């Protein structure tokens, strides 16, 4: 690894300059670093892998659905034949961001989900990796696509299972990954109905247990219950 | 699309 | 070149969906290897090539100018050793920055500046000549400064030679040029009142020849003009 | 910073 001389702190500082630089991709490499030490990551240091991550994909993914929309109008009735191009460039991000969730997945999977024995960290990497094979789903065509939506709904469902038994409705990585959850069902395993009913019960059982959630996690919780909030009024 | 986090 | 298997066209055609997916370091591949084919660009070509490099040079500069604060301010009286990692992630930033204006430049020195001789395209690569030299200067601390400040006015000064001559006052390269140039002299050269006397003659020879400016370049020249009217207001 | 183009 390129990041195998430098130290752990040090990997954690420049992660954390990175984000305030909106450096994204290095965010992520000097993320990918530390997690190569071998140690378990804290509460804070798995937020910064996170957000690296999910920046760097989405912007793979904004630009590949750029590309994808453009794809599907050159191949309308009318529409002129302008040669291999656009497919290839959507070829192109589509591989990259193959290879980034790959990489994420390979973390997650060497070795922080076998590690990770209190609720939050193994909820929280269980939500990752749903995420991960979801957007490897979102650009999958081929003999793989169901496979991949298993593993996402695999990951998901683990997760829900965890922290519905040790985390109480208003936690945020609770919330969070109920709000992702309902949009792979609504996006990617055409079942609108059970992401509706999912966002609905994650948001009335938050309500309930607002009378004692703390102003630490406030503003993240109703962030997240606003958010399911959206996407229900986008829904119905 | 829909919200994320 | 990792472009040279690609033909002309498409490289061209990537770059205008690279532009359109905000993939701005692809872009700038493309129209490098688009350049790399050895003929002369276009009028639209050109502003491929320019805008991909604005483009990932601006964020590299964002980035470098977050950095250097942090580093500043971590070179205050009463501010904690942090260690050398604020200092390595800024010099690492720089070095990437560097590398794409001297990537730049080179493409300007082989071969595009020598083969243009219309005023359009000549003033054009002369400006990005300064621009980019402009960008290394304003990171350039140790006894290369003035060399690099020297480059970008030498090519800027050769670039308002020809425009004066070649070019009415309204033209969109002549005023971002002199746009440009006005701001090197405050920001880079320590001569605000050249870069305040530029951009007032710029902008008072421009209003007296839009009774002839085309309907094409009214809103480049009108939104370039507005510039030079900020940044005046800035200045005074 | 002033506005360049
Ligand atoms: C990159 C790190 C920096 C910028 C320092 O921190 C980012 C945020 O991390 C914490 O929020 C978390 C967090 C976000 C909050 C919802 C942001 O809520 C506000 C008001 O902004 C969005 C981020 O994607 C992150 C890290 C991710 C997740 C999901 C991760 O699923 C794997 C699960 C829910 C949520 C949890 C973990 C949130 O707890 C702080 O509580 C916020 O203050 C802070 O902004
Ligand atoms: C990437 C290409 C796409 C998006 C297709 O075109 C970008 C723009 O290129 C043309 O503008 C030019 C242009 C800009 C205009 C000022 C944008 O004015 C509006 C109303 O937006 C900003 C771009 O940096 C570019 C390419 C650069 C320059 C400087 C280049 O110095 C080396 C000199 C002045 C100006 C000239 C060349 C402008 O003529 C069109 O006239 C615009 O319509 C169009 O937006
Ligand atoms: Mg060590
Ligand atoms: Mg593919
Ligand atoms: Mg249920
Ligand atoms: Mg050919
Ligand atoms: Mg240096
Ligand atoms: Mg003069």
């Amino acid at each position: 690894g390129a990041m195998g001389s430098m130290e752990r702190a040090s990997l954690i500082q420049k992660a954390k300059l990175a984000e305030q630089a909106e450096r994204y991709e290095d965010m992520a490499a000097f993320m990918k670093g530390a997690v190569e030490k071998g140690e378990e990551l804290s509460c804070e240091e798995r937020n910064l892998l996170s957000v690296a991550y999910k920046n760097v994909v989405g912007g793979q993914r904004a630009a590949w659905r750029v590309l994808s929309s453009i794809e599907q109008k050159s191949n309308e009735e009318g529409s002129e034949e302008k040669g291999p191009e656009v497919r290839e460039y959507r070829e192109k991000v589509e591989t990259e961001l193959q290879g980034v969730c790959d990489t994420v997945l390979g973390l997650l999977d060497s070795h922080l989900i076998k590690e990770a024995g209190d609720a939050e960290s193994r909820v929280f990497y269980l939500k990752m990796k749903g995420d991960y094979y979801r957007y490897l789903a979102e650009v999958a065509t081929g003999d793989d696509k169901k496979r991949i939506i298993d593993s996402a709904r695999s990951a998901y469902q683990e997760a829900m299972d965890i922290s519905k038994k040790e985390m109480p409705p208003t936690n945020p990585i609770r919330l969070g990954l109920a709000l992702n959850f309902s949009v792979f069902h609504y996006e990617i395993a055409n079942s609108p109905e059970e992401a509706i009913s999912l966002a609905k019960t994650t948001f009335d059982e938050a309500m309930a247990d607002l009378h004692t959630l703390s102003e630490d996690s406030y503003k993240d919780s109703t962030l997240i219950m606003q958010l399911l909030r959206d996407n229900l009024t986008l829904w119905t | 699309f829909p919200a994320t986090v």
